[PDB]
RNA sequence: AGAGGUGAAAUUCUUGGAUUUAUUGAAGACUAACUACUGCGAAAGCAUUUGCCAAGGACGUUUUCAUUAAUCAAGAACGUAGGGAUCGGGUGGUGUUUUUUUA
């Protein structure tokens, strides 16, 4: 986790250690409850130790309220109130042993108890190498969310006084020791009191920074860029709350007569640009407008002014990977886009809004066998084509999204396969006749699908919605089903597994398609980074070419998979984070020995230890059937399909491999390199190889006015 | 009536 | 702005009786673009492209409610009133000669109650409407409600003398 | 009345009017307005109301007539600059329908199932079935056999808990806004018995995940606060 | 139903009307002869005095209507009206055009306690309301714009400014007396212990004395022409 | 363009109850009962004093601004007399007259579904 | 594509009542032998994969 | 500012806000409408769902045994024919509801 015992107070994350651990340990061997209840006996080993010293430090604060008493000359107590710092009082020396962390590293080591707490008392899966084996602290951005680098050129001791705008006393020189620590006790008070509640923790970390100065020497004697302190530039290192990254007010206290202290150090901390205003509610309070860009997330610009108002005049803030990504992202043709954010979803809900006016005058009319339920599938139902949908936009492929649609249980229907997919076109004919007999403003024609092999017959229903969207229609029946059954039934037993495999594109297109878009579509809006990490995973994909044979809900899958397990790890709060996330879990993934089980659960209907077992034992036997991966190379396995082997299916394994040593010279590049804007160009150059084949191709016609972006 | 000729049996 | 009318038949055929003499002193004077939808049983009064609607509303309203034409012109005139309609509710017994005390004999009792306290009713077989000035309406109504639920006529006569008095008295 | 009566609290001048904004599963997403108190301090009546339950008519949601019964009941539990964005929170029938139902010489069969949505709602649904008289059928009754009861129970009980169990709250309001599944039940029971009016005449919630403001927007629509002109 | 008296020892009633909608306010200008009725519908009819009759229609209105007011001194030209709603709008009247000039939209409670003056033509108005602003705009002839609104801590029932130039305030059993181009109540009357509230104030002899009416039924006379100069 | 309330009329014996609530139902508005407009003892339950208390509830709900009621009678139910008194219809036909729109009219009687007698 | 489906349809329900009809109408053997038949059933092609699977 | 309760009264409680209204929670009792000249049980009695435990009736039967039956002391456990319907089972008919290779 990166807590070795040097300091927190100088700008590092650390500070807690190993001889700490053990005093903690030992003190409540002999007590720890405020009645000194045994909190730790050695009847139990270093497990059950292990787990109740995190549960006693997940569960009892030493910041804020509260704090652990023990005198070594002797009973142990946990005393109310707490010190604004990290606290355990010894008696008999009267001594703060964690006082050698800050606040935020105490208040992101109480996060990593109660996070490794998490995922240890659980009795579902084993995750010892997710726990311990797994070095989190060897990437910034991988531990943590985002990250900025605050250069300041001050120049000189004596330059202070011109070049920053901090404090320069007696009171300040007397509680810190020097230039970095009053500036990074300063910068972590004004981060937590600029964001509060916009981020989940901040931690601040000067790098440049080093305890080595020679023998000849009487100090650290280092040109420090722009100064001669020991740090060169200034770690602003952030994990948000990915809930309110986004939101373009922040808000103090509100408007009495008598202007108190709490608006009245808002209004010093934030000069001329906040002010009161009114809201819909009626409530006159102290707030400040923060004009949201796309490539900009408004985290950047309040902490750019939270930096260049207080601490200095003329430092800067390096950070851009950010907006390197973020024109990555495609932009839509959409009203203010690029003043629109990332979590935004308006294009979403303005075709969910057109999608539920033909819903309703679908449901209106009259069939000679009514609509049992419509349902559509789409990805832009679960927040994950790539562009976000314009209207008109014909040129993405996936403009056309798919609605299931099933009538009712009627037990009058043709028998063989093609005349009920062919009575399927004779609904689906009646329901196009009377749409443009009644409703002209809508138009519609039909198209042939192949996406299921050997129904030659099968038509979906296209629809062009004057507010200017296109669905596709396809008809379920409680039919098809045994249909296929049966025929499986009744093969010959040298032709059974491609038409299982038929079956199983089937079950992956029409039954099991509709659970896969609720679930994940009902947990995009409690995992908010979702569609814009999947998005530019598939960009990504894309640009590396691997769509023409993996399926896109396997690329959610993947990328849900660092979501709904993200330990040792936070969820991610901004998409870099996310990104490689993915990319570092995937290389380090294998085939032979390893599953993909997921639960798309909300945080805090799971997945239990029998469906566990079920998951793994047919997952056993699936791949020692198949020694090495010869067809099968994932295995990726939800609440929604315990076989797992039903979108991994069908790509080739040069395709496969190509995915995993793509995703390891990534993590390389990234643990070599490190973050760039040529890294990113780099991360996205095509890779063509030339492998034995390049073709060049352009339409007679440009097509990015036409798809919107 | 040749879609309602389709859509008998029903 | 336009307002229908629902119209029940058993004032439809005296609607016919006296169509000739409501809308030439209606659409000459107080405007209001009229139709009469027989299909639906309503009388449709529109606004004019060249309050008045109110006026025509409660017009044939009241003649819907079943008064006299001299009461519906003097409601055109004198645009102070209020017509009111309330029904007994207070089979018989507490039907037929409560509505019996109520008439008296041959309307006497009623011609008592209409020009001691200068309003105009009528009634069908179970409801009574009233129309006239605000504190009539008030007074007359207290007085039928006190002999529906039981009292001497001479007694409620008494309280006639008394009200007329002073609802015909100023101050 | 022997006691002292504080003559005046005047309690209108500082009540304030909210509406209610239904979920985009309806159509006319707006029902009416309701009274609060002053939202001030020591009390937060901005907050002081964020459970409360409403009890419209669907055909005042639907705007047709065709189901005038079934009284629905939205839940508050958020404030958005006045407009209260509820949700679903049950369903019933009026106590008319199911009297003008209920009628002798035929049987009922009754139905419910508590079942846990794909969500974390938990419900407990309800049905009543009627046996019809069959067309051509001469004798008075036309009763149930009372171990065809057990049958057409043990049907209905499966294929509603496979409708919920499944299905997530916005597909079961929209899939029982259109009266389906109860021809759904119709049409997997007419083998056993005729089965004239199926309904399901309750839905009950009990328990609810969290609240979720994000899909809990998702329902409605996006809109968020913003600036005014102060001036000052 | 509206009822005129003359004032004199025949207050028989010179004219009485009935009115569409129940009635919580009557403006009377400046002078006499020019009286506005409005109702709990959107309804601002104008009616003469001396001898009476409906003179302004005045129809088109949005919500019930909370406090309005006319404008014009003996003699004048103008003659306009203010016709402030209850969901926040205020649409300025004029009968000597029978027409609109503007339509304000930037309150979200009862607009009570509005009032107009000009000085050399400006035309500016305060508007305040049962929320927190005050509310003036510069109100041109045919130009819009917007002042200042000074952001109280109260809830302002019937409040108008104007005076020699301070700003008056009341409706929480205290009387602000908010300064122009400024938030600084300088006077500010002592709240009493309990918390009903002042409903109206009452210029006397051309805004030189006040009465403040409470809702125990008492009446204050203030001297606000001595409390200008004068220090609560 | 209406704003509704809700009427929840008691047509109990022996009184009578209307008080319009909000549309939620919680913040109730203008209570009067049908003992609070006569005072004997015995006609407190009447149909008259029940659509005069119906009257004056009428005058100061459009004094608040609602303009129109979903309406809900209610009898004593429960284990007892189970039908809607004398002054339910009265009150509601007078609720109906005196200028407020009606929709929606329901009875919520509570039925026991087997109470105890036994 | 109508009048494709069309004909596939006249032809499809021409065949299909022909299958049904000669399934329930009479089946003697050679010898006497009436075969058992359901309700409701429509091909001899089905009784046979039936009794196939409950081999 | 009244509300249970009354034939009125009386009495009861109510400004420490009752009755009524809305949201929950607890408790045990009970299975309304469906419920009938219908069902079951030796009788008294017996109506929520599901599961389990056994029992019983009638019907079906080209199954078996062969008078094993009948009636109460004593004692034992429980407190005249005919016709129309209708319930439970069976057989046959051949139209509609039904359906079709999952049972």
């Amino acid at each position: 986790r990166g807590f070795s015992s040097n300091m927190s107070h100088s700008g590092s994350l650390g500070g807690f250690g190993t001889f700490e651990f053990t005093i903690l340990m030992a003190a409540l061997l002999n007590g720890g409850g405020i009645n000194s209840n045994k909190i730790l006996l050695h009847g139990f080993s270093s497990y059950q130790l292990f787990k109740g010293v995190i549960k006693y430090l997940a569960t009892m604060d030493l910041c804020h309220d509260g704090h652990l008493q023990f005198h070594s000359n002797p009973a142990s107590k946990y005393i109310d109130e707490g010190f604004q710092t990290p606290t355990l009082f010894d008696k008999s020396t009267k001594v703060n042993i964690l006082t050698k962390m800050t606040v935020s590293s105490y208040q992101i080591l109480k996060e990593y108890a109660g996070e490794t707490l998490r995922m240890l008392n659980n009795v579902v899966q084993d995750q010892f190498s997710n726990i311990f084996l797994t070095n989190i602290s060897r990437f910034d951005n991988l531990k943590y969310d985002l990250c900025y680098d605050v250069q300041l050129p001050l120049g000189k001791y004596n330059n202070l006084e011109t070049s920053l705008a901090a404090t320069f006393g007696s009171m300040e020189r007397v509680k810190f020791i020097t230039l970095e620590n009053f500036l990074a006790h300063k910068i972590t008070n004004v981060a937590r009191y600029a964001l509060g509640d916009r981020i989940k923790y901040i931690q601040i970390e000067m790098v440049g920074q080093k305890s080595d100065f020679p023998i000849t020497k009487r100090k650290v004697y280092s040109n420090t860029g722009g100064n001669h302190f020991n740090f060169d530039f200034v770690r602003v290192k952030l994990i948000v709350n990915p809930s309110e990254c986004d939101k373009l007010v922040t808000k103090g206290p509100a408007h009495s007569e008598t202007m108190s202290t709490e608006a009245a150090v808002f209004k010093n901390f934030w000069g001329i640009k906040s002010s009161l205003r009114r809201f819909k509610d009626g409530s006159i309070t102290h707030c400040c407008v923060w004009s949201t860009s796309s490539s900009e997330p408004i985290i950047s610009s309040i902490v750019n002014f939270a930096l260049q108002k207080h601490v200095s005049k003329k430092a800067q803030i390096s950070n851009e990977t950010i907006k390197k990504f973020h024109n990555f992202l495609p932009l839509p043709n959409l009203p203010s886009s690029a003043k629109t954010s990332v979590l935004n979803l308006s294009s979403f809900f303005n075709l969910k809004k057109s999608f539920d006016d033909l819903y309703k005058i679908i449901f209106q009319m009259k069939l000679p066998l009514s609509v049992k339920s419509i349902l559509p599938v789409g990805s832009a139902f679960r927040y994950t084509s790539l562009c976000q949908p314009v209207p008109f936009a014909y040129s993405d492929p996936d403009f056309f999204q798919d609605v299931i649609l099933e009538f009712e249980t009627s037990p009058k229907w043709p028998d063989e396969i093609t005349s009920l997919e062919k009575a399927k076109t004779a609904f689906l004919l009646k329901i196009q006749e009377e749409l443009s007999a009644n409703s002209s403003t809508y138009r519609s024609f039909f198209s042939r699908d192949e996406s299921i092999p050997y129904n030659l017959e099968i038509v979906t229903l296209n629809i062009l919605t004057p507010e200017g969207y296109g669905f596709k229609f396809r008809v379920l029946t409680e039919r098809d089903e045994i249909l296929y059954l049966r025929a499986i039934a009744n093969a010959r037993n040298e032709l059974k597994p491609e038409l299982e495999a038929t079956f199983l594109k089937f079950t992956a297109k029409y039954l099991a398609s509709v659970r896969h878009t609720r679930t994940l579509e009902n947990i995009s809006h409690s995992y908010q980074f979702y569609s814009p990490v999947v998005r530019l995973f598939k960009r990504w994909l894309d640009t590396h070419l691997l769509l023409g044979h993996i399926t896109d809900e396997l690329a959610e899958l993947i990328a849900i998979k660092p979501f709904v397990d993200p330990a040792p790890y936070f969820i991610p709060g901004s998409l870099e984070n996310g990104f490689l996330k993915v990319l570092k879990f995937i290389s380090q993934w294998n085939w032979k020995d390893d599953p993909l089980i997921l639960d798309l659960v909300k945080p805090e209907e799971r997945l239990t230890l029998a469906q566990y077992k079920g998951i793994q034992m047919n997952f056993t036997n699936l791949r020692n059937s198949d020694p090495n991966g010869t067809h099968l190379q994932f295995f990726v396995a939800s609440k929604n399909d315990p076989s797992g082997i039903l979108y991994s299916s069908g790509i080739p394994l040069p395709i496969a491999t190509r995915l995993t040593a793509l995703a390891k010279v990534a993590v390389n590049l990234l643990q070599t390199h490190g973050l760039n804007q040529q890294t990113i160009n780099l991360l996205f150059t095509p890779g063509l190889k030339d492998y034995d084949f390049v073709v060049d191709l352009r339409t007679p016609i440009g097509l990015k006015s036409s798809c919107g972006i | 009536d040749v879609i309602e000729e389709a859509l008998s049996r029903f | 702005e336009s307002r229908k009318i629902m119209v029940p038949p058993h004032r439809m055929t005296p609607l016919r009786n006296s169509w000739t003499k409501i809308y030439p002193p209606l659409v000459e004077h107080l405007k209001l673009q009229v139709r009469m939808n027989l299909k639906t049983k309503s009388v449709e009064l529109r606004t004019n492209p060249k309050g008045a609607l109110q006026k025509g509303a409660d017009f044939i309203k009241a003649f819907t409610l079943g008064f006299d034409l001299d009461d519906s012109i003097a409601l055109l005139r004198l645009d102070d009133l209020y017509i009111e309609t309330f029904e007994v509710k207070d089979t018989g017994d507490h039907l037929s000669r409560a509505i019996g005390r109520i008439a008296g004999k041959d309307g006497k009792t009623k011609f008592a109650i209409e020009n001691a306290t200068r309003t105009r009713i009528v009634l069908a077989d179970s409801k009574i409407h009233i129309l006239g000035g605000f504190t009539h309406i008030r007074m007359a109504r207290e007085s039928v409600v006190s002999l529906i639920l039981g009292s001497p006529p001479g007694k409620v006569y008494g309280n006639l003398r008394t009200v007329a008095s002073r609802l015909k008295e100023r101050y | 009345k022997k006691g002292q009566k504080k003559r005046v609290v005047d309690p209108f001048t500082r009540k304030e009017w909210f509406d209610i904004k239904a979920p985009s599963t309806f159509e006319n997403r707006n029902v009416g307005k309701t009274l609060v108190n002053k939202s001030t301090g020591l009390k937060s009546a901005s907050d002081a109301l964020k459970g409360r339950v409403v009890e419209v008519c669907l055909a005042d949601l639907q705007g047709s007539e065709d189901h005038s019964f079934r009284k629905i009941k939205l839940r508050v539990d958020e404030v958005q600059g006045k407009n209260l964005l509820t949700n679903f929170h049950g369903m019933d029938f009026t106590t008319d329908k199911l009297r003008s139902m209920v009628r002798k010489w035929q049987t009922l069969i009754e139905a419910n199932v508590t079942v846990k949505t794909s969500d974390d709602y938990v419900l407990r649904i309800f049905a009543i079935a009627f046996t019809r008289k069959q067309a051509n059928q001469v004798k008075r009754h036309s009763y149930a056999q009372s171990s065809h009861i057990r049958a057409i129970r043990k049907v209905i009980s499966e294929i509603l808990t496979k409708e919920v169990q499944g299905s997530t709250l916005a597909q079961l309001t929209s899939k029982l806004i259109p009266e389906v599944i109860n021809k759904e039940i119709e049409n997997a029971t007419k083998d056993i018995f005729p089965l004239q009016n199926i309904h399901v005449r309750k839905v009950k919630l009990l328990k609810q995940p969290k609240f979720d403001v994000g899909a809990l927007m998702a329902l409605h629509g996006e809109g968020s606060g913003e600036e005014k002109g102060k001036k000052v | 139903q509206l009822l005129k008296i003359f004032h004199l020892k025949t207050g028989k009633v010179v004219r009485s009307m009935k009115i569409s909608s129940p009635s919580y306010i009557l403006d009377a200008d400046s002078t006499s002869t020019l009286l506005a009725v409005g109702g709990t519908d959107g309804s601002i009819i104008v009616v003469d005095i001396e001898n009476g009759y409906i003179t302004h229609s005045f129809k088109g209105h949005g919500g019930t209507i909370s406090s309005l007011k006319f404008y014009g001194q003996l003699n004048s030209k103008i003659w306009l009206l203010a016709s402030g709603d209850t969901n926040g709008m205020v649409k300025v009247w004029d009968l000597v055009k029978r027409k609109c000039l503007h339509t304000l939209q930037e309150h979200t409670s009862a607009v009570r306690g509005l009032d107009i003056i000009e000085v050399p033509p400006s035309l500016n108005l305060l508007s305040g309301g049962r929320d927190d602003i005050i509310n003036l705009w510069d109100f041109n002839m045919k130009k819009k714009c917007k002042l200042l609104k000074t952001l109280p801590v109260n809830q302002q029932v019937e409040s108008c400014g104007f005076l020699k130039i301070i700003y008056t305030a009341g409706g929480d059993a205290i009387f602000q007396l908010i300064d122009s181009e400024s938030g600084s109540v300088l006077k500010r009357t002592n709240k009493p212990i309990e918390e009903l509230f002042i409903i109206g104030v009452l210029p006397i002899l051309s805004n030189s004395q006040m009465f403040l009416v409470l809702s125990d039924q008492t009446l204050q006379l203030i001297n606000v022409e001595e409390d200008l100069k004068n220090t609560i | 363009s209406q704003v509704f309330g809700v009427a929840r009329i008691y047509a109990s014996f022996n009184d009578t109850f209307v008080h319009v609530t909000d549309l939620s139902g919680k913040e109730t508005i203008a209570r009067v009962t049908g003992g609070m407009k006569v005072k004997a003892d015995r006609d407190e339950s009447s149909p008259y004093a029940a659509m005069l208390a119906a009257q004056d509830v009428a005058a100061k709900c459009k004094e608040v601004g609602i303009t129109a009621v979903h309406v809900k009678i209610r009898a004593t139910g429960g284990t007892r007399t189970k039908t809607p008194g004398p002054g339910g219809q009265a009150a509601l036909r007078a609720l109906a007259r005196s200028g407020l729109r009606i929709g929606r009219i329901e009875d919520v009687t509570p039925v026991p579904s087997d109470s105890t007698r036994k | 594509l109508k009048e494709d489906i069309h004909t596939h349809m006249a032809i499809f329900e021409q065949r299909e009542a022909q299958a049904q009809e000669d399934v329930q109408s009479s089946i003697v053997d050679e010898d006497g032998f009436t075969l058992v038949v359901g309700k409701n059933t429509k091909s001899l092609n089905s009784i046979r994969k039936k009794i196939l699977n409950k081999n």
